[PDB]
């Protein structure tokens, strides 16, 4: 049986992203105000 | 320095997209398609592989086309759906990449490629080719 | 007497909800 | 790898939650109960137990139900207020979660359970089987 | 002298009659089931044998039912029709029968029982319970 091969001639490389932590932001400041 | 690659592994169209052509493996001893396609396809098109015989009214010219019965390998699970041959390529291939397949058996001097039933009019834009790598003479 | 041996059968949905001290500055 | 655990202690339905059965104990020498509930209880629900006698007429059918006397063991400090026994679940009882227990004395040859009064709107959210271990 | 055989083999509903539950198979590892008529049958009595999967809304509450598909056995002449795992009642039995199968190959985390198409009206008539061989 025909056992196809198939390579690709040009590529385009992966595109990713680099997400980083963002600034701490804390959760309850004490001397805060309505 | 690029060798003359033509003598010594040559290449014949199969398929220019409108119409086959047989052509003569007689002469080697050793074949194998390069499937090519110049445009997104539609589904999984199937081709059929025919093989020809010397028409004895010119023994040069072919005679009309003959099936051939694929073998299936030691460790094929899914296997022929009628005993003859075929070929399909995989939708979702796209352009500037080929692909590379054989029958793993000759019974002629010639070999021919067809559009199966049902994939004519996707299979309007792939190209086929066979190269040959002997001389045996 | 019957003693009543019993078992869970949903392993351990927990969720704890640890909690670390927020960012408390002084109490003026 | 499951072997076919069916034969060598197989169960049978006893409260499905609707009615009672009478679950055959003659034929195996040890068994037991297993509570499962579907749904959550209102309060602490009870069954009570009753043992059954092969019937006079055919000495397969088993008789009428005959309450069980409870006995206790180097322990019981709070007998049940009678010769009686009966099983009672917890409040908390849940869903996904099984508590199961048995009774030491078997009389007879039969075993039933029946919701005592009060607990009857609630035993429709129980299920009560019993499996059993003997060849005999 | 029994023991508290709850613990050790559990058992609960599979088929009352009327409707049938999925049984967590997770916790144990060797599981089959026990088959018990409650009066005379009029047909043969086939059951269809499903498996669940844990649904991805909750861990421990089963998914959809999907079917078993079987395994051929080797040792065997097998003549299934479709493959689909399914398990039958033979004609002629008496409500005093101890009729146990299991399914050689677990494939999920839930086992339930169905009534196939044609065992319908005799169905309300089997009692269908399963037992563990739990561990973890």
């Amino acid at each position: 049986m025909v056992k196809l091969n198939c390579r690709p001639l040009c590529q385009a490389p992966t595109a990713s992203r680099l997400v980083s932590p963002p600034c701490f932001i804390c959760r309850g400041v004490a001397p805060s105000a309505p | 320095m690029n060798f003359n690659v033509g003598v010594d592994f040559p290449s014949f169209i199969a398929w220019d997209g409108e119409e086959s052509f047989p052509v003569k493996v007689d002469g080697f001893n050793q074949f194998g398609f390069t499937f090519k396609t110049i445009a997104a396809l539609t589904a999984a098109t199937t081709f059929n592989i025919f093989y020809h015989e010397p028409s004895d009214a010119d023994p040069c010219v072919p005679g009309p086309a003959i099936r051939v019965p694929e073998v299936p390998f030691c460790d094929t699970v899914l296997l022929s759906e009628d005993g003859l041959a075929a070929v399909t390529l995989p939708e979702t291939v796209t352009p500037d990449s080929f692909c590379a397949g054989t029958v793993p058996c000759m019974n002629g001097q010639w070999i021919s490629i067809a559009p199966a039933t049902g994939s004519e009019t996707n299979a309007a834009n792939v190209q086929i080719t066979v190269t040959m790598k002997g001389a045996t003479r």
